[PDB]
């Protein structure tokens, strides 16, 4: 049975640009009596059901734009974006079927490449309700930013903190192309009630020096 | 202005053939709509290898044939790429390498008699399996052991194909099933069947 | 429209428990279509389970789930059935059925997938995120200490649409999710307007809404 | 519809020879075999010879083996049977009968049920 490989992982391409996403096979798919690939792309947004956009190779399906074209042949195929969207933001998985068992690809994440952007910070100290619950949770957002690499540093007391810190990104907005992120570092109610300035010091491309925004307990 | 592919011929013909003298039917320079095929309720089985009917409804082949014969319930199982057994073997063979459809139905209404249907015959014996899409007709005595008969019947010596006996009380597979079987040819030479959509 | 495939509801489930979940398919045709199963774990790509042929219940496994799952067929009611003998923690994903007509075929037609979670369900607590003392303000809700996903939440009944951030919850290290939810609003508004945010969570059948206002 | 008609009967002393004939009329191509049975008065219907069709081979009771002699001509549908060193066992009514049922042990044409007969034509040896 056949094994497939896509490349790259990632890819961020500026609205109206071609992406390019390559999918390599272990074994070749061609069936020789008709002379047509047996792979199939796929598309699959969060929280919706994949999407076959073209079937063998190079054919697409219903309700899919002339914006997508699949082509090769033997083992190397390619599924390229013409005119990237902002719609098209999805994973984008190549499947075989010659033989089974059907194998897909690992994936490939789209996502448009706007220019930098920088994050708009916020420090949210602990609820009063969580700290009868006996642990006390600080929150820092990052807010409508870009790229989404950034890295952010807890400091509790002036002492750098990691071990305890949790982020998330929500993925590319729709109208701005932004992320935002939010890290949550969380403590004991013992532990939060030794120390006093909780700071959570951002430090992204789009800022010219770390921002830092930070809270003194009980003010 | 009609000018589809005649498949109203191969799956309503009155009378059928026999699956060892299997009736192939060419297919050349028409459209035909397959959405007629797959959207009749009528069929119990539509097995279809390595292509889809309702994605072919664009693609031009080089010819298309319509295999037709009649078999009982439990050998469709044997029309497939990779089976054995009285069918398969001495019969009707596909290959391993089949892109096309099976396509069958229970015709117990069509093909039955209430004392039997003898019209029907199936192959026993031959010295050799049969190459894939092969069509053996042949009625020699065959030989079952050293004794060699030249051309009469007697001990381990008989004749090589049988008769169904499809009475309409048999049970299920006992039952006469209509089949249709859909090749696909294509690859550098002028197509002339496709279909719309 | 030609086929079309209806899922099972989401089941959550505790380990050790039976489970079967179902696939329907609606239209003419149903005979050629080739039905496979698609699993797909949290945050994960897709792995091909298995594919069955109802018309005969000839399946086909693939070598990471042979023996550990079923897959069956009822050819009279057009359903596809997949089914565990014990489920394991390892089995908490989404599981999509597929469809083509054919074997070898490309899946052109996809179910909703049904969510199954192995967990106990635990009711989740969600505190304010309160904004802090001219130009932009943010506040917003903390969902922490609940299990399974997914878990709602909306600011003024869905009436606030623009300026929300709902992040994807993480796994703690207790074993339970949380997440957060901020909005970005003018800070004249703090004043004025009041920001609920609502929070249902169906396993455990919970609906708070919390307001947000500035501490002091 | 399928119709047989037997053709041949009469009296003759023992140790002669007699060719009784059966046309056939109708659904030709789905001949299996025919056969010949008799039947004395007061004693039951018994096999004597059947042939195949196709091909041609002749299967005969014990009792006629190397005195009858069952014949076919396929072009103008008729089976023969070609009874010579006839002796007064051999008086009975000689009835021709059809099968379409295609049996792969030739043999199964003594035992099998034959689906058309014709009414018979009486042969009676004088000794
Ligand atoms: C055979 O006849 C039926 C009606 O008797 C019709 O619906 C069907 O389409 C016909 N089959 C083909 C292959 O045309």
């Amino acid at each position: 049975d056949i094994q497939l490989t896509q490349s790259p992982d990632s890819l961020a391409v500026s609205l109206g640009e071609r992406a390019t996403i390559n999918c390599k096979s272990s074994q070749s798919v061609l069936y020789s009596s008709i002379n047509k690939n047996y792979l199939a792309w796929y598309q699959q947004k969060p929280g919706q059901p994949p999407k076959l956009l073209i079937y063998w190779a190079s054919t697409r399906e219903s309700g899919v734009p002339d914006r997508f074209s699949g082509s090769g042949s033997g083992t190397d195929f390619t599924l390229t974006i013409s005119s990237l969207q902002a719609e098209d933001v999805a994973v984008y998985y190549c499947q075989q079927y010659y033989s089974t068992p059907y194998t897909f690809g690992q994936g490939t994440k789209v996502e448009i490449k706007r220019t930098v952007a920088a994050p708009s910070v916020f420090i949210f100290p602990p609820s009063d309700e969580q700290l009868k619950s006996g642990t006390a949770s600080v929150v820092c957002l990052l807010n409508n930013f870009y790229p989404r690499e950034a890295k952010v540093q807890w400091k509790v007391d002036n002492a750098l903190q990691s071990g305890n810190s949790q982020e998330s990104v929500t993925e590319q907005d729709s109208k701005d192309s932004t992320y935002s992120l939010s890290s949550t570092l969380t403590l004991s109610k013992a532990d939060y009630e030794k120390h006093k300035v909780y700071a959570c010091e951002v430090t992204h491309q789009g800022l010219s020096s770390p921002v830092t925004k930070s809270f003194n307990r009980g003010e | 202005i009609t000018n589809l592919c005649p498949f109203g011929e191969v799956f309503n013909a009155t009378r059928f053939a026999s699956v060892y003298a299997w009736n192939r039917k060419r297919i050349s320079n028409c459209v035909a709509d397959y959405s007629v095929l797959y959207n009749s309720a009528s069929f119990s089985t539509f097995k279809c290898y390595g292509v889809s009917p309702t994605k072919l409804n664009d693609l031009c082949f080089t010819n298309v044939y319509a295999d037709s014969f009649v078999i009982r319930g439990d050998e469709v199982r044997q029309i497939a790429p990779g089976q054995t057994g009285k069918i398969a073997d001495y019969n009707y063979k596909l290959p391993d390498d089949f892109t096309g459809c099976v396509i069958a139905w229970n015709s117990n209404n069509l093909d039955s008699k209430v004392g039997g249907n003898y019209n029907y015959l199936y192959r026993l014996f031959r010295k050799s399996n049969l190459k894939p899409f092969e069509r053996d007709i042949s009625t020699e005595i065959y030989q079952a052991g050293s004794t060699p008969c030249n051309g009469v019947e007697g001990f381990n010596c008989y004749f090589p194909l049988q008769s169904y006996g499809f009475q309409p009380t048999n049970g299920v597979g006992y039952q006469p099933y209509r089949v249709v079987v859909l090749s696909f040819e294509l690859l550098h030479a002028p197509a002339t069947v496709c279909g719309p959509k | 429209t030609q086929m079309q495939l209806v899922q099972s509801g989401t089941e959550v489930k505790k380990p050790g428990e039976s489970l079967k979940i179902s696939c329907k398919g609606s239209g003419y045709g149903f005979i050629t279509y080739w039905i496979g199963w698609v699993r797909q774990m949290p945050g994960k790509g897709l792995e091909w389970m298995g594919i069955i042929y109802p018309g005969d219940s000839e399946t086909r496994y693939s070598p990471s789930f042979q023996g550990q799952v079923t897959i069956s067929a009822d050819k009279s009611i057009n359903t596809a059935y997949l089914q565990w003998s014990s489920l394991k923690a390892s089995d908490t994903a989404i599981y999509y059925c597929a469809g083509g007509s054919g074997i070898s075929t490309p899946m052109d037609v996809w179910g909703q997938g049904t969510t199954v979670t192995v967990a106990s369900t635990k009711g989740p607590s969600v505190f304010p995120l309160a904004p802090s003392s001219g130009g932009t303000a943010a506040l917003g809700c903390l969902v922490k200490d609940y299990f399974p996903e997914p878990v709602t939440v909306s600011w003024n009944s869905g009436a606030l649409t623009s300026g929300v951030h709902t992040f994807p919850a993480v796994l703690q290290s207790s074993g339970l999710y949380s997440l957060s939810s901020v909005v970005t609003v003018p800070s004249s508004s703090l004043g004025t307007q009041t920001y609920i945010c609502n929070v249902n969570h169906k396993p455990s059948n919970t609906k708070v809404d919390k307001k947000v206002e500035p501490k002091s | 519809q399928v119709q047989l008609v037997e053709s041949g009967g009469g009296l003759m002393q023992a140790g002669g020879s007699l060719r009784l004939s059966c046309a056939v009329s109708g659904r030709t191509f789905s001949t299996a075999a025919m056969g010949w049975f008799r039947q004395a008065p007061g004693k039951e219907r018994e096999f004597v010879a059947a042939i195949r069709w196709s091909g041609g081979s002749a299967y005969y009771a014990d009792s006629v083996k190397g005195r009858f002699t069952i014949s076919r001509d396929k072009a103008k549908n008729t089976v023969y049977l070609q009874m010579n060193s006839l002796k007064y066992e051999d008086t009975a009514v000689y009835y021709c009968a059809r099968t379409e049922n295609v049996r792969s042990l030739l043999s199964d044409y003594a035992t099998w049920p034959y689906d058309y007969w014709g009414q018979g034509t009486q042969v009676t040896v004088s000794s």
